[PDB]
């Protein structure tokens, strides 16, 4: 009965900057804004389009211009990271992701490649692991190559949160193959792209030789 | 202080039924509706309906009608959510929510100031399985500048979670334990890695301690350089 | 002029001192006689604001009906707060009588005379009254019985029609008779309700038209209760001191797009009931022998609109609502407000 259109999909900013979140609705109804941090329940930020909820500081503001509603977050803090949803009655917008973290100097990932263990091969499966360690900012690209063939959709990646000591991220990428398919190829490689690297970095091994 | 206490996480088989609870305190339970809002992994917020503790009156959207039942226990100030014929899609965090404005004579349902912590419900055909722990061996070519990387692959387990520690907690510096990924097989997998001085590889022992409580699987795996 | 106040009103009725009937007994001690010559003063060039949803008269009436039920009803077993009490449960004489609420000295009751009044905001035709009209404290769900009719056309009343969590109070402009009977001598708890099918359906067609004013060019559907206590899923009411629970599915099963037989509702006389006056459970003795029969006028209904989206769109679903007895008092007290003459 009410479609709420949120824009943009993602906002990538630094602390102290201003975040402008948009919500479009052509329908009547008191509009609310929610902040949802990872692994947490949503928190009411704005209600009635422009009023601040309990404990919400003055740097968060809500405004309306006809069908266009805006949530502005001034002087961004790392704790403002999360997904923001708008709402009218029982209907929610699809959300806008706000990416903000603790700033540090650009750090290129240290890349490591791990062949499948002899133990895993005996069980009939082969997992090849590529580690992108201690990098900053978050944005990193991994490309798998098996005898120069670009692997598309058969790998899964996982990323850690900012490191307990140095505020960096680490990423692991796992390429899954059967033992039969693994034994049919020689060169296993992972190409890494990051702003800390002037040119992409490739780490590789040839199956059987070490 | 208004409080919404939700029941523990649940792991369900496809086609099963579930019952989640929300125990309220800090206000007169009778006064306003309880709402249920779900969130599928990596997806938005979806209202499942409201229930009024006064008479147990309900309101469900068409999509949830015939499959969702919202009830309450007035003696314990508890709201319940029942769901039948669970599908894989029903995997979500289920939240109970209450409006900001609530008096003995008036309320506004929709401004959700009060939320429970959420109840994770995982719906799947796979059964409880302990993980296989494989080493991520430190190599000669896979080493630089005095530091070497090593780790362990904690593969093919169900359900979540698994915890990983190194050398019974004695090793913390340089440890990275990655969030688990759900494989196309329906089983979970994760890796934990550590960077150590390459000079210590022949004098220091590296053991990853893996614990999968739902299957009672505890493994201490020694990770060492591959003998060539 | 005058200021909106919360004064302690007094009550008046035509209660009979010889009657053993429960409402008559309560009113003989709590009320004064009805004014033989009541004076109504129509006010010229006066616009006053009324709000049926924030009316303190509703709260006072609610308190009076709770006390009436508490001192009158005789349950075998009562469960409140985890504790149970057993007592003698003889049958009683139960039939609501009209009760008038009156303003004391220094106070007046303002009456809204706007025939199309929606329940909130301004009203141009206002009059000062000493007492309200006679209100029957009818405890029923889904259907409002033996109340007052809308003077012109059907009136739909909601604090906010666009908010599905807000109750919709419908006031009919023509009565629809509901004949209820527990036949003389089989199943002592089996009962039924008869309603003219053609009268009810034409009423539903006109309710759909009034609802469509807030939901332009949309299909209006009436569906059965989505759930809750038996008191709210079914049309519940009193008849000869017995608690009747009627399956209302047949009354709410129609779709209305932009375009003499009876409906027989299956009923049951229940002994285990969820109390409306307070949180608890009450148990009554089995029903009395002979024919238990009463005829009532449906003068309104309580509806809840379905929330969320629909697969097809262009259709709004309405289901019988309830839960709060304050809405039954509100359906009659909507046109009044208490004001201080000072
Ligand atoms: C309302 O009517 C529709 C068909 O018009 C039906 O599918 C639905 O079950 C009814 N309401 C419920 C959920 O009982
Ligand atoms: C009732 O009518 C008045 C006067 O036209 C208007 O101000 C008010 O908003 C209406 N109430 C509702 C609930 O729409
Ligand atoms: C009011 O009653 C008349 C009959 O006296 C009827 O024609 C009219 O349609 C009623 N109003 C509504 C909206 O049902
Ligand atoms: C509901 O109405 C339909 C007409 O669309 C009718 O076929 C059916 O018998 C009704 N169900 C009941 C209440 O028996
Ligand atoms: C409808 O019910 C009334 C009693 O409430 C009865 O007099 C009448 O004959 C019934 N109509 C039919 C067709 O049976
Ligand atoms: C039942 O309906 C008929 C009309 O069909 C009406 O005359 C009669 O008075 C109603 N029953 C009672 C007990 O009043
Ligand atoms: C409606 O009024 C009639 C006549 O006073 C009475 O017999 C009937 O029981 C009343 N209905 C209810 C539910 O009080």
């Amino acid at each position: 009965e009410i479609v709420l259109t949120q824009s943009p999909g993602t906002l990538s900013l630094s602390p102290g900057e201003r975040a402008t979140l948009s919500c479009r609705t052509s329908q009547y109804g008191s509009l609310a804004w929610y902040q949802q941090r990872p692994g947490q329940a949503p928190r009411l930020v704005i209600y009635g389009g422009s009023s601040r909820a309990t404990g919400i500081p003055d740097r968060f503001t809500g405004s309306r211009s006809g069908a266009d509603y805006t949530l502005t977050i001034n002087r961004l803090e790392p704790e403002d990271f999360g997904i923001y949803y708008c709402q009218q009655y029982e209907f929610f917008g699809q959300g806008t992701k706000v990416e903000v973290d603790i700033k540090r100097t650009v750090a290129a990932p240290s890349v490591f490649i791990f062949p499948p263990s002899d133990e895993q091969l005996k069980s009939g499966t082969a997992s090849v692991v590529c580690l992108l360690n201690n990098f900053y900012p978050r944005e990193a690209k991994v490309q798998w190559k098996v005898d120069n063939a670009l692997q598309s959709g058969n790998s899964q990646e996982s990323v850690t949160e900012q490191d307990s000591k140095d505020s960096t991220y680490s990423l692991s990428s796992t390429l899954t193959l059967s033992k039969a398919d693994y034994e049919k190829h020689k060169v296993y490689a992972c190409e890494v792209t990051h702003q800390g690297l002037a040119s992409p970095v490739t780490k590789s091994f040839n199956r059987g030789e070490c | 202080q208004v409080q919404l206490l939700q029941s523990g996480a649940q792991v369900k088989k496809t086609g099963a039924s579930m019952r989640i609870s929300c125990k309220t305190s800090g206000y007169t339970f009778l006064n306003c509706p309880i709402n249920w809002v779900r969130q599928a992994p990596g997806r938005g917020l979806e209202w499942m309906g409201w229930m009024k503790p006064r008479g147990g009156a309900v309101n469900y959207p068409q999509k949830f009608q015939g499959r969702v039942t919202m009830t309450r226990d007035m003696s314990t100030d508890t709201a319940f959510l029942d769901m039948s014929n669970l599908r894989s899609d029903d995997t979500a965090v289920y939240f109970c929510a209450r409006g900001k404005y609530c008096t003995a004579s008036d309320y506004y349902n929709w401004d959700f100031e009060h939320w429970g912590r959420g109840t994770l419900v995982t719906v799947s055909s796979p059964a409880t399985k302990g993980p296989s722990v494989f080493p991520l061996a430190p190599s000669s070519k896979s080493t630089s500048g005095g530091t070497a990387a090593l780790g362990c692959l904690v593969k093919d387990y169900f359900p979540e979670p698994v915890t990983v520690s190194w050398n019974s907690g004695a090793l913390t510096s340089g440890v990275h334990t990655f969030p688990a990924v759900l494989q196309s097989s329906g089983l979970y997998s994760l890796s934990s890695v550590v960077t150590v001085p390459s000079s210590s590889l022949g004098t220091q022992t590296y053991i990853c301690n893996v614990n999968h409580k739902p299957s009672n699987t505890k493994v201490d795996k020694k990770v060492e350089p591959k003998s060539c | 002029v005058w200021k909106e106040a919360t004064a302690t009103l007094f009550c008046a009725s035509d209660a009979k001192a010889y009657e053993t009937e429960v409402h008559n007994v309560w009113a003989t001690h709590a009320c004064v006689p009805t004014d033989p010559n009541p004076q109504e003063v129509v006010l010229e060039n006066v616009t006053e604001n009324f709000n049926m949803w924030k009316n303190n008269m509703v709260e006072q009436m609610h308190e009076d009906i709770i006390s009436l039920w508490d001192q009158s009803l005789k349950p075998c077993v009562k469960l409140t707060g985890g504790s149970v009490i057993t007592q003698a449960c003889p049958k009683i004489s139960f039939e609501p009588i009209p009760i008038h609420y009156c303003a004391p000295a220094g106070f007046a009751i303002l009456k809204c005379n706007d025939k199309k009044f929606n329940g909130t905001g301004p009203c141009t035709n206002v009059s000062t009254v000493q007492c309200t009209h006679g209100i029957r404290p009818v405890v029923s769900t889904q259907l409002l019985l033996n109340g007052s009719l809308a003077e012109e056309e059907i009136v739909i009343r909601s604090e906010n029609i666009k908010d599905n969590a807000k109750i919709i109070i419908v006031q009919l402009n023509e009565t629809v008779e509901i004949n209820c009977t527990r036949p003389n001598n089989g199943d002592i708890r089996q009962a039924h309700c008869n309603i003219s099918k053609a009268k009810w359906e034409n009423t539903l067609k006109q309710i759909a038209r009034k609802l469509r004013e807030h939901f332009k060019n949309e299909t209006i559907a009436f569906n059965q209760s989505s759930g809750g206590d038996p008191e709210i899923v079914m049309h519940s009411f009193n008849c000869g001191g017995e608690f009747f629970y009627c399956n209302s599915t047949q009354l709410f099963n129609s779709t209305w797009t932009w375009n003499n037989i009876n409906i027989t509702l299956p009923c049951r006389i229940k002994q285990i009931i969820n109390m409306w006056q307070e949180v608890g459970k009450a148990m009554y003795a089995p029903p009395i022998k002979g024919q238990i029969r009463c005829s009532s006028n449906i003068t309104g209904l309580l509806l809840t609109r379905d929330g969320g989206s629909s697969t097809n769109g262009t259709t709004e679903t309405f289901r019988p609502g309830g839960g709060d007895m304050r809405d039954n008092w509100r359906s009659e007290l909507y046109k009044y407000k208490v004001v201080k003459i000072e």
